């Protein structure tokens, strides 16, 4: 590749300097060197890519199906589908569909990846887990089969790992497959929930995955990681209800991944002259995934107008201003300067019907820490000899769902209860919602938004 | 009633680098990758310690290819390890993250290899390499005949600091080699297990450290 | 044989025929460009390796080769055609200006100040055009800025070397590249590693003009993270020492009014108000009217008129980071000041130590006024969402813990009782004190 | 303009605002609020 040369483009951009011909300067034409390494830039896929793939390729897909449907024997099928994988990938090399994992390429004629995996998760990778025993009882066209089906089965997220050979394209499944197989989980597999949160949390990673080594982010790509999202914070809220143990850290963080890098796809389709029709709900959630940092105050600042102006975004601020309290203590945390802490505006709008459910979801992870610093500033404001809070008041105030839920709160910070019914708030020691010996308090939900769940199916409120 | 007061995109890496990145899938960093890119890119010394599993040798590798200055005729970081299959598997890394940097070159040595052939390659500007992984027998029979010229020695990354470390003879050769390379530059070190004892002997040849322990 | 004159003057240290501005150089280029035209690469290399008195370090053989190879390709009709050309010699420039024994570094320095100014210039005018370019945007700017990272990171403190008498200029350059690029946070390793390098003894050192640029990059740097009163020490700091400098250049006054923007709202926050008679010059009177509104307001706490001022002047103040901060810091002054007259006109004058919370629901009915539930707004929006009079008891508490105001409220007596004291300032004390004094800011003077 | 800064080739602040008192429209409105309050009870 060369610089660009066009005559529009030149004349855009205009001489270096007033008139060469004074100068002694005389017109000469040049060579189209090549662009410099800094100038090279690689726009990721934008638009819907056709799907096309090689008829030896389709070819050698259908015919390990039809050996997986006449063989039965487990180890078998995994030996001759291996075979037969080696066999398949020096095809690929030499066909120039994937990269040799040891080439050195210039970046400019890099292989645009094209994944070919037409079923739900690649047959090759069926077969592996058979003999591994870590096929889940969803995928299993029955509890009983020994093998799981393919129009059941789901891909798993395959971890990096050292020395392993590049993905084929009959591994990695094209994006018009990753909607149908997304459309699959939302459809067949939600009501599975909360004894599924490990097998799907899994899953979706796994399609993500697909998308990354395909290099693309079109339409599709947005769209599945968006409905990614929305499932992870209806899973969020269903986990808590239904008080189960599970991994809220890297529930949290594959949310807050994805996010990121749904956000990022955003601003490219806009430098692109694009535009992506529910940018503005997941620029809301983007602001609430990380509530106390002034980093996502200032982007939310730089995005156009319309977008910060729609009412999703403008409820995400209202949170955030509502959360600030200059008494939040945290390491590694600096306080800042006159922070509202509106405690009790902040459960005014969670009861708004106006406030969107998945919204809600996200913000109850933060139920405990206000709480917390809500009667905090409050005992700062009572004179020594003043008597216990009625916990009446407290539930009324700060939202408990029952008396059962807010003395539970109270031991955990050592707050005296008397004659349990009231809260003496002038013994509450602690400065900091969190406890350095002591497991954190277990998240707690509100009984508006579960409520108001009940009236509504799950896939309904995944789609919008 | 009285009153009473009382993800890697946010470092800004080379095209190329992100894009090998980007095929491999590996888009997920951990929290030890998290705190320490950030202050890698900077060029802050780092002694960091974490788990198995959690992708260390490529955290380094994306350090010093982004800090990657590329001359035909020099060698740029040295990586000193003990175990020879380790050392492969370190090739191995660098060249899946090297996939879009043909300019790159870098080979491995170890003990009982003949010395002539990896100094042939050596010499030949072709087959220079740019990053050097050796063991520590090897290496210091190659600097102490002056094959490598290690004046250009910009970041030295040392893997399974401790295990070395610990034997005295090779905490000699470290020492040794760590002579012929110039005093203003990057050291990194990184083991699944630091304890305290080995810490004083890893400070006392680094300064201004980022001390992470497990 | 005049390339090889210019040789001799280059390998001497005599860079004035060194530059990238045709403006002075053009005459010299095209008798160059007329010599040189028609020689391989490899020849243009082995003619300075060849050429006698040249220093034999390979990077500062390549910087003149690289200048020689930009000679012979120059199109001065069409800067995109030469953008290949500048952007890799001026590359090479810094790059052999990184090791402190270079050859000739002493004359080198000027140079590459001037090199870079007339950079950044060509570097945004070609970013403007990234659409047409096929280039993403900010990367002209975004690739020098990784080129003076380099450098930046070179500078290591041992007579003042060349390097170090140029420690601020690049700090300035790098945070207004940041900046430009949108990307501020990157801006921190910046101010964490300058004062190590520097050689100085004391900050103050420095030239006055870069001093002020580098207070008025880091007290914006501290206002995007919500410290206002970091930020408002380097601001103010920064605007005493441009009083200094004469005004009849009349560029003083356009950089004046520039960190006027952000110090006026920024000292509102901290509850300090500013005469407008020393500031006249620098503000139009337009932009005085405007301030004095808000001003106003946030006197005499009045809550929708804070709000609907912010409405008004949203866009601006988004452009400059402001109206998030604006939005959440004013407030709680604003019902400093509300809670102030109230208790004036009540314990003061009137010998009541209480306050019933219906009296003080009254008060913050008339000044809220209309929000997101009453029927009047249906849609909530960042100004009639955060604010509600029923939140009586919410206002006074997180008035309390912040110092603000000295009182004890009884929440199942649904009042709070103040100190009974005819004077005021026991009750209610200065703003500026006790936020201050909560958040103490670190000292003005750097080192 | 922008807020980049160009090349280059005494008290400014209110020290005592809260303590001088300025009447205007909102606060006599304020006031009178007051006045009708204490009236009522």
């Amino acid at each position: 590749k060369y610089m660009i040369n066009d005559a529009k483009t030149i004349q855009l951009v205009g001489p270096l300097i007033s008139s060469p011909d004074n100068l002694g300067f005389q017109k000469r034409s040049h060579k189209a060197r090549e662009l410099p390494r800094f100038l090279i830039n690689q726009e990721p896929q934008l638009e819907k890519r056709a799907f096309v793939q090689d008829p030896w390729d389709k070819a050698n897909q259908e015919k390990m199906i039809s050996l997986e449907e006449s063989i039965d024997d487990l180890n078998e099928l995994y030996e001759t589908l291996k075979k037969m994988r080696n066999t398949e990938r020096s095809i690929m090399e030499e066909k120039g569909l994937v990269d040799k994992a040891d080439s050195a390429k210039d970046l400019y004629d890099a292989i645009v990846f094209q994944g070919t995996c037409l079923d739900m998760c690649p047959t090759f990778e069926r077969s592996r887990r058979n003999v591994e025993y870590t096929v889940y009882s969803y995928e299993k066209n029955q509890p009983n089969d020994k093998k799981a089906s393919r129009t059941k089965a789901l891909k798993v997220f395959a971890r990096p790992a050292a020395a392993a050979a590049p993905p084929l394209p009959s591994d990695v499944r094209p994006p018009h497959i990753l909607v149908k197989t997304l459309d699959y989980i939302v459809d067949n597999l939600l009501t599975t929930l909360p004894e599924s949160e490990g097998f799907l949390w899994d899953r979706m990673r796994s399609i993500r995955q697909d998308f990354t080594y395909q290099n693309y982010s079109g339409p599709e790509a947005v769209d599945c990681n968006e409905r990614i999202v929305r499932i992870h914070l209806l899973i969020l809220h269903i986990m808590v209800k239904s008080n189960v143990e599970f991994s809220l850290q890297q529930e949290l963080e594959q949310l807050h991944k994805s996010l990121i890098t749904l956000s990022e796809i955003y601003d490219d389709v806009r430098s692109s002259g694009g535009t992506c029709p529910n940018e503005a709900e997941f620029r809301a959630y983007a602001l609430l995934s990380k509530i106390r940092d002034p980093q996502y105050d200032e982007n939310i600042q730089r995005l156009p107008k319309h977008i910060f102006q729609d009412k999703l975004v403008q409820m995400a601020l209202c949170f955030r201003r509502v959360i600030s309290n200059s008494a939040y203590t945290e390491r590694g945390f600096v306080k800042t300067e006159n922070c509202l802490n509106f405690y009790a505006r902040f459960f005014q709008l969670m009861q708004s019907p106006s406030l969107p459910l998945l919204m809600g979801f996200f913000l109850q992870m933060h139920l405990t820490d206000i709480r917390f610093y809500a009667l905090r500033a409050l005992s700062h404001t009572l004179n020594k000899k003043h008597k216990p809070i009625p916990f009446i008041y407290l539930e009324n105030m700060l939202l408990f769902n029952n008396r059962q839920e807010i003395i539970e709160f109270c031991n955990y910070y050592s707050i005296e209860i008397i004659n349990g019914d009231a809260a003496d708030l002038k013994t509450l020691q602690h400065y900091s919602h969190k406890l350095s010996e002591t497991q954190p308090l277990k998240k707690t939900y509100l009984t508006c938004l579960e409520r108001r769940l009940q009236k509504t199916t799950y896939k309904g409120l995944i789609n919008g | 009633l009285e009153y009473s007061d009382n993800g890697f995109k946010d470092f800004l890496l080379k095209p190329e680098l992100s894009r090998a990145i980007i095929d491999c899938g590996f888009e997920h960093p951990s929290e030890v990758q998290q705190h320490t890119i950030p202050q890698s890119i900077h060029g802050t010394d780092v002694l960091c310690q974490a788990k198995s599993g959690l992708g260390k040798t490529a955290v380094f590798v994306l350090s010093t290819l982004q800090q990657l200055x590329p001359v035909p005729g020099e060698v740029a970081v040295v990586v000193i390890c003990n175990a020879r299959e380790l050392a492969y598997q370190i090739r191995n890394e660098y060249l899946r993250f090297s996939k879009y940097m043909p300019d790159v070159k870098t080979a491995v040595f170890y003990g009982g290899t003949p010395i002539s052939k990896d100094a042939e390659l050596l010499k030949n500007k072709d087959t220079a390499p740019h990053i050097v992984v050796a063991t520590p027998g090897r290496l210091k029979a190659l600097v102490r005949e002056k094959y490598i010229d290690l004046s250009h020695v910009k970041n030295f990354v040392i893997d399974e600091c401790d295990k070395v470390l610990e034997e005295l003879d090779m905490r000699r050769d470290v020492q040794e080699i760590f002579r012929a390379t110039p005093r203003d530059k990057q050291v990194m070190m990184f083991s699944a297990t630091l304890s305290q004892e080995i810490r004083p002997i890893c400070r006392r040849f680094l300064q201004n450290p980022l001390e992470i322990f497990v | 044989d005049m390339a090889n004159q210019l040789l001799d003057e280059l390998a001497h240290g005599n860079f004035s025929h060194l530059t990238l501005n045709l403006s002075q150089n053009g005459r010299e280029i095209a008798i160059l460009q007329k010599q040189l035209t028609g020689f391989d690469d490899k020849q243009l290399e082995t003619f300075v390796e060849q050429h006698p008195a040249m220093p034999n370090d390979t990077r500062f053989k390549i910087m003149c080769t690289s200048f020689l190879n930009y000679a012979r390709d120059v199109d001065p009709w069409s800067a995109w055609s030469s953008s290949d050309l500048i952007f890799e010699f001026y590359q090479c420039l810094i790059n052999c200006l990184i090791n402190d024994n270079a050859p000739h570094i002493e004359m080198l320095i000027p140079v590459a100040t001037r090199e870079t100014e007339f950079i950044i210039n060509l570097a945004g005018k070609l970013d403007s055009f990234h659409l047409q370019l096929h280039t993403r945007s900010h990367q002209f700017l975004s690739h020098i800025s990784s080129i003076l990272s380099r450098l930046f990171n070179s500078i290591k403190p041992p007579n003042i070397p060349g390097k170090q008498r140029i420690l601020l200029y690049l700090v300035n350059k790098l945070n207004n590249i940041y900046f430009r690029i949108e990307s501020p946070q990157l801006c921190s390793n910046i101010f964490k590693n300058f004062q190590p390098k520097s050689m100085l003894a004391h900050f103050n050192e420095y030239q006055l003009d870069q001093q002020i640029e580098y207070r008025y990059l880091l007290g914006r740097y501290y206002l995007l993270n919500s410290q206002v009163h970091n930020a408002f020490v380097q601001f103010n700091e920064a605007f005493q020492s441009l009083l200094n400098l004469p005004l009849t250049n009349q560029a003083i006054t356009r950089n004046g009014t520039r960190i006027l923007n952000y110090m006026i709202p920024t000292g509102l926050i901290l509850g300090k108000m500013v005469k407008w008679g020393p500031l006249r010059p620098f503000l139009s009177q337009e932009t005085i009217d405007n301030w004095s509104v808000l001003y106003k307001h946030v006197r005499y706490g009045n809550i929708q008129g804070v709000s609907l001022w912010l409405r008004q002047n949203e866009r601006h103040l988004c452009a400059r980071q402001l109206l998030i901060v604006l939005l959440e810091k004013l407030p709680m002054v604003t019902y400093r000041n509300l809670i102030k007259t109230v208790i004036k006109s009540w314990t003061t004058e009137w010998g009541q130590n209480k306050l019933p919370y219906s009296l003080i629901e009254r008060v913050l009915q008339l000044s809220i006024g209309p929000t997101f539930e009453d029927p009047g707004a249906q849609e909530i929006t960042i100004y009639n969402g955060i604010h509600s009079p029923k939140n009586v008891e919410n206002v006074l508490v997180t008035l309390i813990n912040l110092g603000l105001l000295r009182a004890n409220c009884f929440p199942q007596l649904q009042l709070c009782v103040v100190k009974k004291t005819t004077m005021i300032q026991e009750i209610v004390p200065p703003v500026n004190e006790r936020i201050t004094k909560m958040f103490p800011a670190h000292s003005h003077v750097l080192w | 303009e922008d807020d980049e800064f160009e090349d280059f080739p005494t008290n400014i602040w209110e020290e005592n605002w809260d303590d001088v008192e300025v009447d205007d429209d909102f606060t006599n409105e304020l006031k009178a609020e007051l006045d009708r309050y204490k009236r009522e009870n």
